[PDB]
This record gives C-alpha cells, sequence and structure tokens, in this order.
RNA sequence: AGACCAGGC
RNA sequence: CGCCUGGUCA
C-alpha cells in the first residue's frame, strides 16, 4: 500500500517533490533538500551549556585585558586590542550566535543537541588538522577580519535552490539556516584560534570543503523518493517482532486506515 | 498550379555515421527520400530549395539502439493537380479509348467519349491518331485539357481530363 | 508551444552539476554507440570496453551528447556534458 | 497540527521498536496523507481515487470496476505514472528517464 | 461577524449569503474561549495578496489545482476567514532546516 | 524465475529507468503492432509486405504507426475492446500541461 | 522485436483514451459476420466454418493466411469480429449508471429535470469534475419523480415559468437481478410496476441532451450513455482465446470461446422467436437469456447467485476474472512478469569473495548468455569464444548476423567455421565481471537487489561475499537467491553505476551504512584486538601477505 | 516516415468531411489561403505558374551543385541539353519525375527572363486575386477575357472582363519570344 | 493453461 | 507477504 501510494513522487529538476499530476507534495525534498545518505549526528554545540560557559567560549572582547585574543593565539594580536573598528564586526558575529541559541531554543525545545546534518565537520576539521601538522604551540596568521568574513562568505555559497528571484532566493535561506547554526557554530573566531588552532590555509581549506562537501549532499533531481520513502518505512515494518497503548503492527494498520475507532484513544493533558 | 510547401521529416541516423560530416549524410537521406516522392496530401514532391539552409535542429537519441532521429524541416516543390484544373501538355500514348497527355511529372488520360464526335478514331495509321475536321491528334500533339477528376496511386497520380468543353483542344 | 517551452541558456535555473542519473545514463548511452561501432573522440589509450572508453570520453568532457532537462510544466533546460560539472 | 499529530505518532510507531528511520521519509507519506485537503487514507478508499491517470489506479484492488467508469467518462491517461510506462512497455520519467540526451551536431564536430 | 452561545435557528442562517458583496460568519462560544491559533501543534498560516498569490504561481510554474489545500471549514481557515480561492502560507520549524515554507489554497 | 511486483519496485528506487523496462519488453514480452492515428485501436491490417496498411472504418492507408508493447498490454487491451471498452492508443499529446 | 521491417513509423504511446464502442464502429472494425456457434469441421471436414472463429478473422494450424494478412501466428494481432445481438442487452458493470441516470432524467421526453432554473443545481453544475458532478446531480434529482413544465425563475415565487413539457410522474427504480423496474405513483391510490425495456431505456438515452450528456459525466465522442447498452457485440480473435490442440483428431476450446458459442445460440434462438409464432411475452423467457449470457462473458462473479457454471461444476472464467487484480493481467503480467536471462540456486558465504562480487557456477556462468556486437575491439577475442563453443566455459552459443537469423552454435555444419562481421552479434557466455543484479525476495529495499561482479566458480551455489549478508536478509540454511542477466550495454551501466553493491553502503533510509562485519570475522576481530594479544614474526609475516594491498613494509 | 506538414489538426475520431477539390477554389485544407511558415508566421499559399517554376527549381538545382563543390575539396532546345546536366549532377537521377518536369516545364514555359517574370508577377499581384488564379494566368495563354473567365472560372465575379482583357494584352506584349 | 493439496525462507 | 519446488487431479 505504502509503495502504490507514492510510485509516482520524485524530486524534480526545480527541487520539488511531485507526483504524476505536477502536484507539490513538498517543495523542497525532506525540507531540505539533501540525500539522506549524505547525513550524520552532529551536535548544535550553542544550544546547551549554561549561560555562563557560553560566553567563556565564543566571547571575544578586544576591548579588554581579560576578554581579548592572548596574542599566544593570534599573530596580529596584541596590534589588535582595542580597535574599535573591529570590535563591531566581533560583536555582531557574538550578537549572531546568540540570536541562534534562542532559535534553537525554538525550534528544538527538549535541549536535544544532536541532529541529522549535511556536511560532517568535527571531522572535516580533524583532517584539517594533521594535514598540514598543524602545532598548537606557535600562533596563527588569520585576521579576524579573514575568519568572520570568510565564514559569513562561505554561506553565500552552500546552494541548495538556485532561483534568480525572491520567492525561491528567500526559500534558500530557509532550506539552510539550521546547517548555518551548526556552521557559526563551529568557525566562531574563539573556537577556531584556542580551540582548532588553524592557520591560514587550514582554514581556506576546511572552508573549501565544506562548500563541495555539501554541494554533493544536495538530492539528485531524478530521486524516485515515493518508493523510498515507501520502503523506508514499510520494511522495518517486517522487522517488528512482537505503557499500555496500541503498540506497533496493528497500531499502525490503525494509522494508515486513518480508522475512527482506535483500541486505545487516550489523550495528554498538561 | 504548381506549389512550393513547407514540409518536415524525420530521419532516424544509426551511430555508426555519427560523426563530423553528419549533417551531411542526413541531407542527403533526406533528398532520396523526399525528391520524387508522391502523396495525396502534397502530390508530387519534386524538388528541395534552399538546400544550403535546411534545419536539422537537434536530434535526440532513442532508448534502446543509439539511433537519433532528427525532425529535418525543409521546404520544396510540389504539384498535386485537382478536379477541374486546366493544363495542358503533350501528348503520349493513343488508343482505340482514347489518348494520354502527359503535364508534367503526370500523366493525364482523355476518354474516347470526353472529346467532341466530329473527332473519330483513325486505326490503320503510323503513327495511330485521331482525326477532325481540320484537326490531326497524334504523338508530338500539344494538347490544352481540363482534368475532370484525379485518383491518387502508389508513388503516382493519374487523373481524366476533357477537351469537350470550349477553349480545349490543340493548339 | 515549443520554443515557449525551451529556456534560453541564460536564465538557466538546474543544477550546474551533473545528476548521477545523467552520467550513468550518459556513459551508458555513450557506451552503447561506442559499441554500435560510432566514432570514439579519444585516443583509445588501448582501451577495448564500451564503457571503458565511455568513461574516458566523458572525463575529457569529449562527449557531443546534451541533456536536456525537463521541468514539471513541460518546459525545459539544455545542458553539454561539456559544461555540466562532474563531482559525484 | 494534524499533519503533526498524525507524523509524531506515526514515528512512535516506529520508535517504540528501537528503530530509526529519517524523518523525510515518515514525513513525505504524512504529507502524501495531508495536502490534498484533511485526511485522506493510504487505501483502496482514500488516494487510489485521486486525480490519478486511469491505469495506474487500476494495478490496485479495484482493477476492472476502475476500468469500467474510466472508458464510461472517457477518461484521458497522462502516462506520467510509473505504473503506466511499465504496462506500455516503455521507459518511464524515473531517474535515468527524468530527461532526454541528444547529439549536438554542433560540439559534435569541434571533436576531431 | 456574530457570536452566538448555544446555537442559531436552521430559518436564521440561511440569510447571510443573501447580500454581495459584504460577507458574514458564524462563531460559538466555546468554541472562541480559547485561541487554536495558540496551541504547541498549530504553526502560523498567513494571507496572500492575489499578487503574492499570483506570484507563487508564477515562481514555481504551478497551475492552481497542483497546490496543498485547506479545508474551507478548516479550523484556522476560519480564524483569518478564507475565501475560496485564497492562499495562506504556512511557516514552521524544521528538525531538518531550522524553518520551512509551504503553502495551502483554499478549496 | 519472476521479476515480480516488488523487484520492480526497487529498480523503480535504484532510478534504473532503461533496464526495468528491459527486463519487462526484450526480456519477455515485447511486441509490435500497428495503430491508426486516426481511432486509438489496433485494428489496421498491415501486410507488412506490399506495404499495404489500411484501416477501414476509420478507413486509413497513410496515418498508421507502430508501437512496441508488452504482448501483455496487446491483451489486456484487446480483452478491454472484448468488453466494449475502448483504450485509445495515440503518439502525440494534445492535453498539454 | 515482434520481427520483419515494417515501413510503419514507430512512436511511444503519450495518452490512452478510454470510451465506450458505438455498435456503428463494432461494425466498421469487424472483419467477419460470425452468424454460426460452432467450431470449424466443415462436416467434420477440418478448417473453420465462416461461422465463428475465422469468418476471415485470425488463424491457426500454422497456416499464414489470416484475411491474406498472411504473417501468421506469431506476428498478426487478433482481428476483431463482431456478432448484431438480437435486443438490447445492458452492460453487466455499467448496470448501475445506466439505472442511476434514468433516475436523473425522466422518459417520455429525455432530459434533465433540474435546469439552471433550480439553485441547489446551478452550483452542482460548476465542480468541473465529471466524477463528482454526475454524483451531486444525481444526489439532486433523484428524489424529484415529477417532470416539471413550470418552475419559479430569479424572480417572484407567484410567477411561473416555463421550459420543457410533460409532467409524466418519474417512477423511483430499483435493481432485481439484471433488470431495471419502478413504481409509479398514482393519486386520487395503489403503485404500477413494470419491467423497463431495454429497448426502451435504450432509447431515451438516444434522445438525452447534448449538452445533458456532458453535465452527466459524460463525452460527445467517446462515452455517449446510449452507447452503456449493447446492440452489437464485438468478438475478440483468436489469440485472446486461443485454442489449444492435442495433435489434430481433438478439439481444445478455450473457455470464452464457449460463452461465445452460448450468447450466439441463446441470440438466434431468440430472433427465430421474433419472426415465427411469436408467443409475445414467452420471448422475454428467453431474451433474459441472452442478457444473462452476455453479462456473465464479461462479469461472472455477481449478486443475483446464478454462477453459471459449465458442464462439470466448473465457474467459468469471466473477462474480468482475466484481469482480476493478482495473478491476472494487470497486477501479475503486466506490473510484473517472469523473464529470461535469469536463474536461482542455493546460496552460501564464502569469506574470500570481495563484498561486490558473487560467485556464479559455471553451470550457470554457460547457460546464461549475453549479446555482444561484433566490434574490431573484440572481433579476436570474440571469433576465439565462437570456436571455444558452447561447452568449453569462456566460450559462446549463438552468432547473430544483420539478416535476422541465427547461427545455432551447437549444432550449424559450420560451428567451427564462420569469420564474425562487424556489427553482427555474438551470444556469449557470462564471463568474469559480467555486471549483474542479485536479489533476495521478498524485495522491500533498494538493497534487497544489488549489483555484483560475476566470478564463475565450481560446485552449484551462489557464493556471495559475508557482509552483503544483512542487507539482503539471508542466511545459508537452504536459502535460494536470483541473478538476473543486463543485456544492452547500457543497460549494465544503470547497475554498475547506480547498483553496484559498493554503492549501496551508506541507506538514505537511516542515513547510516546498512552493511557491517559479521560472525567469525567479527568475534574474531575483538580477541586480535586485546591489549592482552601479541603476534609473532612468522605469523605477523603471513597476515601482512593476505591483505593484497600491503605496501610491502613490515 | 512519410513527412507531415506544419499544422497539427486534433483528428478527434470522426475523419468524415473530406470536401471535393474544384476550381471553387478550395483546395485541400492542405493548401488554404492561409498556411504557417517554418518560423511559426503565417503566410499566403505559395503558386508558381509555369516556368516561373522551371527558375525556382533550376535556380535551387544550380545553388545545389555549388554547395555540392564546397565540400568536393574536401534558347529552347538548347536550355533542354543544359538541364539535363544541371541533373545527373545534382539529382537523383532515378527521379524520373524531374526530368519529366523539367522538359515539361522547359518547353511550355512562358518567360526566360528572372526581369521578365519578375514584372509578370509585379502585375497580377496587384489584383487582390487568388494565388491559384494568380497562377493559372501566368501559365495559360489567353486572348479573351472569356477565354480565360471560362478556364479560370474562379474568376467569373472577381473582375470586369475589360480589366482583366488589358491585363492579358500587357502578357501576350512581355510573352517573351524563341 | 487452471482449481486442490504437500513442501520450502 | 512474496517467491520457489513439489504433485495431484484426471
Ligand atoms: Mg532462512
Ligand atoms: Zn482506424
Ligand atoms: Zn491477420
Ligand atoms: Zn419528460
Amino acid at each position: 500500500r505504502l509503495v502504490k501510494a507514492l510510485e509516482d513522487i520524485m524530486v524534480h529538476y526545480d527541487n520539488t517533490t511531485r507526483n504524476s499530476l505536477g502536484n507539490v507534495i513538498q517543495f523542497i525534498y525532506g525540507e531540505d533538500g539533501m540525500d539522506a545518505a549524505h547525513i550524520e549526528k552532529q551536535s548544535l554545540d550553542t544550544i546547551g551549556g549554561s549561560d555562563a560557559a557560553f560566553e567563556k567560549r565564543y566571547r571575544v572582547d578586544l576591548l579588554n585585558t581579560d576578554h581579548t585574543l592572548d596574542p599566544s593565539l593570534l599573530e596580529s594580536g596584541s596590534e589588535i586590542l582595542g580597535d574599535l573598528k573591529l570590535q563591531v564586526l566581533l560583536d555582531e558575529e557574538y550578537k549572531q550566535l546568540v540570536k541562534d541559541r534562542k532559535f534553537l531554543r525554538e525550534v528544538f525545545v527538549d535541549g536535544e543537541a544532536n541532529w541529522p546534518l549535511p556536511v560532517n565537520i568535527r571531522r572535516i576539521i580533524q583532517n584539517a588538522q594533521q594535514t598540514f601538522h598543524i602545532d598548537h604551540t606557535k600562533p596563527s596568521d588569520l585576521t579576524i577580519k579573514d575568519i568572520v568574513l570568510g565564514v559569513k562568505d562561505l554561506q553565500e555559497n552552500l546552494l541548495v535552490l538556485r532561483g534568480k528571484n525572491e520567492i525561491i532566493q528567500n526559500a534558500q535561506r530557509d532550506a539552510v539556516t539550521l546547517f548555518c547554526c551548526l556552521l557559526r557554530s563551529r568557525l566562531a573566531t574563539r573556537r577556531v584560534l584556542q580551540e582548532y588552532r588553524l592557520t591560514k590555509q587550514a582554514f581556506d581549506w576546511v572552508l573549501s570543503n565544506i562548500e563541495a562537501q555539501f554541494l554533493r549532499s544536495v538530492v539528485h533531481p531524478g530521486e524516485m523518493v515515493g518508493v523510498l520513502a515507501a520502503q523506508s518505512i514499510g520494511e522495518p515494518a517486517t522487522q517488528m517482532t512482537l505503557k499500555k497503548v496500541t503498540s506497533g503492527v496493528p497500531r499502525l494498520k490503525e494509522i494508515l486506515n486513518v480508522a475512527k475507532n482506535m483500541k486505545t484513544p487516550s489523550l495528554t493533558v498538561y | 498550379m504548381f506549389f512550393i510547401k513547407d514540409l518536415s521529416l524525420n530521419i532516424t541516423l544509426h551511430p555508426s555515421f555519427f560523426g563530423p560530416r553528419m549533417k551531411q549524410y542526413l541531407k542527403t537521406k533526406l533528398l532520396e527520400e523526399v525528391e520524387g516522392s508522391c502523396t495525396g496530401k502534397f502530390g508530387y514532391i519534386l524538388c528541395v530549395l534552399d538546400y544550403d539552409n535546411i534545419d536539422i535542429q537537434r536530434g535526440r537519441i532513442l532508448p534502446t539502439d543509439g539511433s537519433a532521429e532528427f525532425n529535418v524541416k525543409y521546404r520544396a516543390v510540389v504539384f498535386k493537380p485537382f478536379k477541374g484544373e486546366v493544363v495542358d501538355g503533350t501528348v503520349v500514348s493513343c488508343s482505340q479509348h482514347g489518348f494520354e497527355v502527359q503535364v508534367g511529372p503526370m500523366k493525364v488520360f482523355v476518354t474516347k467519349h470526353l472529346m467532341p464526335q466530329d473527332l473519330t478514331f483513325n486505326a490503320g495509321s503510323n503513327p495511330p491518331s485521331y482525326q477532325s475536321s481540320e484537326d490531326v491528334i497524334t504523338i508530338k500533339s500539344r494538347i490544352r485539357v481540363k482534368i475532370e477528376g484525379c485518383i491518387s496511386q502508389v508513388s503516382s497520380i493519374h487523373a481524366i481530363g476533357s477537351i469537350k468543353e470550349d477553349y480545349l483542344g490543340a493548339i | 508551444t515549443l520554443k515557449e517551452k525551451a529556456i534560453p541558456k541564460d536564465q538557466r535555473a538546474t543544477t550546474p552539476y551533473m545528476t548521477k542519473y545523467e552520467r550513468a545514463r550518459i556513459l551508458g548511452t555513450r557506451a552503447l554507440q561506442i559499441s554500435m561501432n560510432a566514432p570514439v573522440f579519444v585516443d583509445l589509450e588501448g582501451e577495448t570496453d564500451p564503457l571503458r572508453i565511455a568513461m574516458k570520453e566523458l572525463a575529457e568532457k569529449k562527449i557531443p551528447l546534451v541533456i536536456r532537462r525537463y521541468l514539471p510544466d513541460g518546459s525545459f533546460e539544455d545542458w553539454s556534458v561539456e559544461e555540466l560539472i562532474v563531482d559525484l | 497540527a494534524g499533519r503533526a499529530a498524525l507524523y509524531k505518532e506515526v514515528y512512535n510507531v516506529i520508535a517504540s521498536d528501537g528503530s530509526y528511520v529519517n524523518y523525510r521519509h515518515m514525513a513525505l507519506l504524512v504529507d502524501v496523507m495531508t495536502t490534498q485537503g484533511g485526511l485522506t487514507s493510504v487505501t483502496r478508499h482514500g488516494f487510489n481515487r485521486s486525480n490519478t491517470g486511469a491505469l495506474m489506479r487500476c494495478s490496485f484492488e479495484e482493477t476492472v470496476e476502475i476500468l469500467f467508469e474510466a472508458g464510461a467518462s472517457a477518461e484521458l491517461d497522462d502516462c506520467r505514472g510509473v505504473s503506466e510506462n511499465v504496462i506500455l512497455g516503455q521507459m518511464a520519467p524515473i531517474g535515468t528517464g527524468a530527461f532526454d540526451v541528444m547529439i549536438d551536431e554542433e560540439s559534435l564536430v569541434k571533436y576531431m | 461577524i456574530f457570536v452566538y452561545q448555544n446555537n442559531i435557528t436552521p430559518s436564521a442562517m440561511k440569510l447571510v449569503p443573501s447580500i454581495p458583496p459584504a460577507t458574514i460568519e458564524t462563531f460559538n462560544e466555546a468554541a472562541l474561549v480559547v485561541n487554536i491559533t495558540h496551541h504547541e501543534l498549530v504553526p502560523k498560516h498567513i494571507r496572500l495578496s492575489s499578487d503574492e498569490k499570483r506570484e507563487l504561481l508564477k515562481r514555481y510554474r504551478l497551475k492552481e489545482s497542483q497546490l496543498p489545500r485547506i479545508q474551507r471549514a478548516d479550523p484556522v481557515a476560519l480564524y483569518l476567514g478564507l475565501k475560496r480561492g485564497e492562499v495562506v502560507k504556512i511557516i514552521r520549524k524544521s528538525e531538518t532546516s531550522g524553518r520551512y515554507a509551504s503553502y495551502r489554497i483554499c478549496m | 524465475l519472476r521479476f515480480g511486483e516488488m523487484e520492480r519496485d526497487c529498480m523503480i528506487a535504484h532510478g534504473a529507468a532503461s533496464f526495468l523496462k528491459e527486463r519487462l519488453m526484450e526480456a519477455s514480452d515485447a511486441f509490435r503492432v500497428h495503430i491508426c492515428g486516426i481511432c486509438g485501436l489496433m485494428t489496421v491490417i498491415a501486410k507488412l509486405n506490399h506495404n499495404q496498411f489500411e484501416c477501414k472504418g476509420c478507413d486509413n492507408k497513410i496515418d498508421i504507426y507502430q508501437i512496441h508493447i508488452p504482448y501483455a498490454a496487446k491483451l489486456l487491451f484487446q480483452e478491454l475492446m472484448a468488453m466494449n471498452i475502448t483504450p485509445r492508443l495515440y503518439t502525440d499529446r494534445s492535453r498539454d500541461f | 522485436v515482434g520481427q520483419q521491417y515494417s515501413s510503419a513509423p514507430l512512436r511511444t504511446v503519450k495518452e490512452v483514451q478510454f470510451g465506450l464502442f458505438s455498435p456503428e464502429e463494432v461494425r466498421a472494425i469487424s472483419v467477419a459476420k460470425i452468424r454460426f456457434p460452432e467450431t470449424m469441421d466443415e462436416t467434420q471436414t477440418r478448417a473453420k466454418i465462416g461461422g465463428l472463429n475465422d469468418p476471415r478473422l485470425g488463424s491457426i494450424d500454422r497456416n499464414l493466411k489470416c484475411q491474406t494478412c498472411q504473417e501468421g501466428m506469431n506476428e498478426c494481432p487478433g482481428h476483431f469480429g463482431h456478432i448484431d445481438l438480437a435486443k438490447p442487452v445492458f452492460h453487466v458493470g455499467f448496470i448501475a449508471k445506466i439505472k442511476k441516470v434514468c433516475e436523473c432524467v425522466c422518459m417520455h421526453c429525455g432530459k434533465l429535470l433540474l435546469d439552471e432554473h433550480n439553485e441547489l443545481m446551478r452550483q452542482a453544475l460548476a465542480i468541473k469534475d465529471s466524477k463528482k458532478r454526475f454524483a451531486a446531480i444525481w444526489t439532486l434529482c433523484k428524489t424529484k419523480m415529477v417532470c416539471e413544465t413550470d418552475v419559479p425563475s430569479e424572480d417572484d415565487p407567484t410567477q411561473l415559468v416555463s421550459r420543457g413539457g410533460c409532467g409524466n410522474t418519474q417512477p423511483t427504480i430499483r435493481k432485481d437481478g439484471l433488470k431495471l423496474v419502478g413504481s409509479w405513483k398514482k393519486d386520487r391510490d395503489e403503485p404500477e410496476l413494470r419491467v423497463l425495456s431495454t429497448e426502451e431505456i435504450l432509447n431515451i438515452f438516444k434522445h438525452i441532451s447534448v449538452k445533458d450528456f456532458t453535465s452527466l459525466g459524460f463525452n460527445e465522442v467517446f462515452s455517449r450513455p446510449e452507447w452503456m447498452i449493447l446492440t452489437c457485440l464485438p468478438v475478440p480473435p483468436p489469440p485472446v482465446r486461443p485454442s489449444i490442440s492435442f495433435n489434430e483428431s481433438q478439439r481444445g476450446e478455450d473457455d470464452l470461446t464457449f460463452k461465445l458459442a452460448d450468447i450466439l445460440k441463446a441470440n438466434i434462438s431468440l430472433e427465430t422467436l421474433e419472426h415465427n409464432g411469436a408467443p409475445h411475452h414467452a420471448i422475454e423467457e428467453a431474451e433474459s437469456l441472452l442478457q444473462f449470457h452476455v453479462a456473465t462473458y464479461m462479469d461472472n462473479d455477481i449478486a443475483g447467485q446464478p454462477q453459471a457454471l459449465q458442464k462439470s461444476g466448473r465457474p467459468v472464467k469471466s473477462i474480468r476474472a482475466r484481469l482480476k487484480g493478482k495473478e491476472g493481467r494487470i497486477r501479475g503480467n503486466l506490473m510484473g512478469k517472469r523473464v529470461d536471462f535469469s536463474a536461482r540456486t542455493v546460496i552460501s558465504g564464502d569469506p574470500n569473495l570481495e563484498l561486490d562480487q558473487v560467485g556464479v557456477p559455471k553451470s550457470i556462468a554457460k547457460t546464461l548468455t549475453y549479446p555482444e556486437v561484433v566490434t574490431p575491439y573484440n572481433i579476436d577475442r570474440l571469433t576465439q569464444l565462437v570456436r571455444n563453443g558452447p561447452n568449453e566455459h569462456p566460450g559462446a552459443k549463438y552468432v547473430i548476423r544483420d539478416s535476422g537469423d541465427r547461427i545455432d552454435l551447437r549444432y550449424s555444419k559450420r560451428a567451427g567455421d564462420i569469420q564474425l562481421q562487424y556489427g553482427w552479434k555474438v551470444e556469449r557466455h557470462i564471463m568474469d565481471n559480467d555486471p549483474v543484479l542479485f536479489n533476495r525476495q521478498p524485495s522491500l529495499h533498494k538493497m534487497s537487489m544489488m549489483a555484483h561482479r560475476v566470478k564463475v566458480i565450481p560446485y552449484s551455489t551462489f557464493r556471495l561475499n559475508l557482509s552483503v549478508t544483512s542487507p539482503y536478509n539471508a542466511d545459508f540454511d537452504g536459502d535460494e537467491m536470483n541473478l538476473h542477466v543486463p543485456q544492452s550495454e547500457e543497460t549494465r551501466a544503470e547497475l554498475s553505476q547506480l547498483c553496484a553493491v559498493p554503492l549501496q553502503i551508506v541507506s538514505p533510509q537511516s542515513n547510516k551504512p546498512c552493511m557491517g562485519i559479521v560472525q567469525d570475522t567479527l568475534c574474531g576481530i575483538r580477541k586480535l584486538t586485546l591489549r592482552d594479544t601479541f603476534i609473532e614474526l612468522d605469523q605477523v609475516l603471513n597476515m601482512l601477505y593476505w591483505v593484497p594491498d600491503w605496501d610491502g613494509v613490515i | 516516415v512519410s513527412t507531415s506538414t506544419f499544422q497539427t489538426r486534433r483528428r478527434r475520431l470522426k475523419k468524415v468531411e473530406e470536401e471535393e477539390n474544384a476550381a471553387t477554389l478550395q483546395l485541400g485544407q492542405e493548401f488554404q489561403l492561409k498556411q504557417i511558415n517554418h518560423q511559426g508566421e503565417e503566410e499566403e499559399l505559395i503558386a508558381l505558374n509555369l516556368s516561373e517554376a522551371r527558375l525556382v527549381i533550376k535556380e535551387a538545382l544550380v545553388e545545389r551543385r555549388r554547395a555540392f563543390k564546397r565540400s568536393q575539396k574536401k534558347t529552347r532546345e538548347k536550355e533542354l541539353e543544359s538541364i539535363d546536366v544541371l541533373l545527373e549532377q545534382t539529382t537523383g537521377g532515378n527521379n524520373k519525375d524531374l526530368k519529366n518536369t523539367m522538359q515539361y516545364l522547359t518547353n511550355f514555359s512562358r518567360f526566360r527572363d528572372q526581369e521578365t517574370v519578375g514584372a509578370v508577377i509585379q502585375l497580377l499581384k496587384s489584383t487582390g486575386l487568388h494565388p491559384f488564379e494568380v497562377a493559372q494566368l501566368g501559365s495559360l495563354a489567353c486572348d479573351t477575357a472569356d477565354e480565360a473567365k471560362t478556364l479560370i472560372p474562379s474568376l467569373n465575379n472577381k473582375i470586369s472582363d475589360d480589366e482583366l482583357e488589358r491585363i492579358l494584352k500587357e502578357l501576350s506584349n512581355l510573352e517573351t519570344l524563341y
């Protein structure tokens, strides 16, 4: 049934999920246009942790003896201290990372921060590491203008849809949104230099990759996701070998049928 | 009466010929199959014009074998007679049932009884002919006929015409 | 309508990179043709398997083919193996 | 809010086994069931009644019954359904067949 | 807009669609005690100018009928008072990507 | 052996367009009939020799095609016709969309 | 396919127009009268009477003839015949509508029972959807049983407007068996029940308006209500109901070939009673029989029990049964078939095959073939496989030249001879590395089917790598599996490029890999690991050797 | 594989109205006054009167022999022989039809100058007359408005006899010699 | 070719 | 469920 009910659904060349009539069933496959095979459980650092700890990690204050990047990290460390024009980009970065926090705490109310997401970054960096035998000792050579300006520049290229207009281009920002949080989460200045001592080279590579690695995770207009989706559910339904509700298999049969009189009717009120 | 109609043909090309001078081969096969053809919906296809700007467009590759199929749009000189159309040609054959005039790529035949009466048929003549008071029609004799009806057939078109009206006969 | 159904080389919107299904099919189509005794546009470095040769033509983007991409409403966009980025 | 629930519940059926399915799949189905208008069931009663071609719905539960009122109402089948082609013996617009391939005579010369 | 308590006589209601253009809507008390739109599960909807709509179509190359539909009687559809042909934009969160933009035309 | 329903669905999943077709046509049925470009029927009386084609009734001889379909379907169709139903076979779309 | 060239152009079906047969058309098409009910025997003399099967129509006995159409059996589809009925009969399936339509129009004049005049009607006339209009229109006038000649327009209920005329009371209708009856109410009392003769119903529909057709989900060209009732009857040709000859002096006719025989009989008897001593209403005691048989022929699993069993108590497959889901045409012939180039045996694991390989037994490798085209790149190799014959393994068993003729390598007085010609095809054996599709039923994954590299081996089993076990969901306790061999250079492509096992490693149905390491290899890899575990030179060197990709750096 | 024509007439089953073909200026649907150009535009039917045809053919048959050599690197009884050549060089040779269309066309032609045939056309196109007549007038010698309006009955009420007689005069005037 | 029964995972 | 082997029925 599940199959016969979705045969005809595939992702079209415009990145829409439609059927034989042409009726849209999803505007962007999976609400993100990503092919399931290119996804891993990453963690959105920005969500967890106390309000305190957060600052101790992402906060950079070039106008303070104890809240600035110790020049032992950045090459142009000392000659940056106090520079107001930087501290604006720097503050801009922070105001953003915080907007993220609130936003995530809205989508994922659980507090759960591990989710399926394209482009494994934790590893994309780990290689960056030993690929340039980066020494935790000596200082970097990235401008603060380097980091934050290339990071914002990266997002500009993580394209899901291409549309030459507002309606389309606006959906783009949507499809990405979540990813980016994760992206900014891992390319925060402090983090970038203190946590994983990258260099100009290192960074530019990590960036270069993320972009391409991303573009790969996008779904191929051609995918017959109807049958895919169907099978992906139906299959684990055969592997079902079997607090007092309506269980599984008989329950699912219940569901798909859209039956009025269900065995267990329950209803939780808070 | 002769026409210049805009037509288009579809040719299936084998991957074999998928070379450099393909456009070339296509056109050539166009001609092999069109020039000298014959329909009832186009009559006699005679000559493809503007050989140079023949449009091939992009052909698409079939999906079992590699043969590609192009819709070759062209233009040419056609000619399909009509009933009640007046045309004059040379007589070719001529028997006891009438003579057969030839107008262009076609042959129009006129019944012994679709002419005038004062025009009989002379058998012991060489070559065979039709005599009259002052007229005498035979082989090379140039006539002018009125195509009464047309019968489309195979890769040709025949039709019967008369010379019993006015201003119809020899010249 | 025709030509009203064909989107201009500009204003093009599909994906710049070749879908897996495309490349899969181009290689197949080209293979089938090469096996059909069609002209091969690359130096056979001794190769003798059509799909092996096809993989080569496709790597020097010397495949005389064009992928017509239909949109859900009938209109399409034409791309050439030459253009299309082959990441995969 | 219903799609929300329908989904939520379906996920709970697959979750109760200790199994895992990527949102998208369950979502797509939950969606196929919702779009149309309300709660369209995955049954000869619901989905197999939509505007889909005849031959397609034909290959599922009501076959002849459906075919009859299909010529009685002089329907027209697009032949866009997978099934459609499968029955005709043609290449269905699916992955490999979701586009066309052409020999660009132009570039077919620059190559030599 | 009219707010009845227990009900309206089947003789009364058959007098609403009798004075166009102007339109009328019936609402029950017990039905407006709580604002459904305020429910954890109900994502926010939005009306679209007959322009924004004629744009949504043009941008996706969609014929009116290929759009995801919402019931003329749909709880929220009434809340905003939709009309056969009007389009709503449903914007909800998403565990795959922050938010998801989706549209619902009204039947 | 048998390439049934379930097997199909996988090939469909894989998006293995051609192969799926091949399994169904070249590797099993695959039959070649003639149709009337006028009434979508197998009526046509193709003498595939003296190239005669005709189709009295709709009376043709000029507008005729040739198509490859599963003999299972030639049969499905004739079967539907025998039940007085007309499954028209047309080689060009007209309803656009 | 279908063999022999045709100057006919070839296209692919883009649309399917469903309609109904106009008794006229049925005649146009038909190539045979079909007056007699018998099969053949020109009085025992074998052939076929110009009566049933082949009154010009298709054939048997392997004899070209098919109305000169020659070709014979294979190539020549069937050639429909017809059979002029005695009286109009319903259509076993349409009865539902034929009735539901009469309840929508009024007899005598034949026109709608609700015009733009009635408002609740207008609404039902905007719903652009034949399935839904007719489903609304019917619920509206299925109640009003008086053909109103005057109604209150868009103004005063005082002023009465006129339209069509003849209020002739409308009779409610009910279904009994294969006949429609209705009661007419008379006031003053008591009902009036009579059978609605097909001859009559048919007529009222004939008169139904052109724009009335349409308003009620119909079609002026393809499906006019007046067609739901059979006047002329199409007779499917032999191939639909082929015979079956047990050599010669024995029959073998098909189920259907009998119901026609029946319908035909039941028809003639009627006619002979209408141009003879016609005891008026003793005829309708046999006209129902034709209504029966011609209902049964199409559907035999009805509600009014009578199963119309064939002498032997055997039910009799109605045409409908032939299509009915599963095992039947649509679902079991078209949506799925048996196929050539396919094998099956018992599977067993082999810890020595790369994941993507699949051990094929030589037995099969020599059975299964692959059409390769003679190309200058392989002309050599191929001529060798051809000399090798259909018996030694690396070889082949069929060569086909452009002139569409098969050379059977195992017999041909030329097997040893033969120089291949470019463009010819040599059906050769499956060889090492011929991409094949493997699979284990029930298939519910993308993965229940994957592409493997053929690796010919001895012994009778499909020896598959272990790790690729759980994707198929197979064990070796006597489990069998299927192998399908591609055919066209492009086909393979689709397998090798999207179906290869390596490609299926990470499954989207759970964004995580779907093949791992089990049993021994797993169990062992733990032990081997342990700090406690140490390995000495003589063996450590052997272990190195085994990893085929060792860089030779102890 | 025959050769379709620029116009998809939705032949919805009922193919029964095949009108007649007469000098009622009712030519097959394939020759209405309103046919469509490849470019997609409309365009008046195209009627060639004898000789004018001979030129159109000859002209393309010539500019063919030319483009047949760009890639080759890598008086009455007098014109009969001259054209036979242009044939056995750019024709199919087995197109026995064109041979015959060229002898006929080259024998009954009425003009030898693309100038003459040009003036002929300039003149006749001012009548507003239909192309099939506008052709018949150019390839049929006529002395009286009667010989004309009788062999071309589609005329009759479309032009006064005097008018058509003037035109006729000018025709014998332009009518090239031999 | 089919309807029943036995078996197999 | 689906797939396969039975044979068995005469
Ligand atoms: Mg087992
Ligand atoms: Zn026909
Ligand atoms: Zn025949
Ligand atoms: Zn009446």
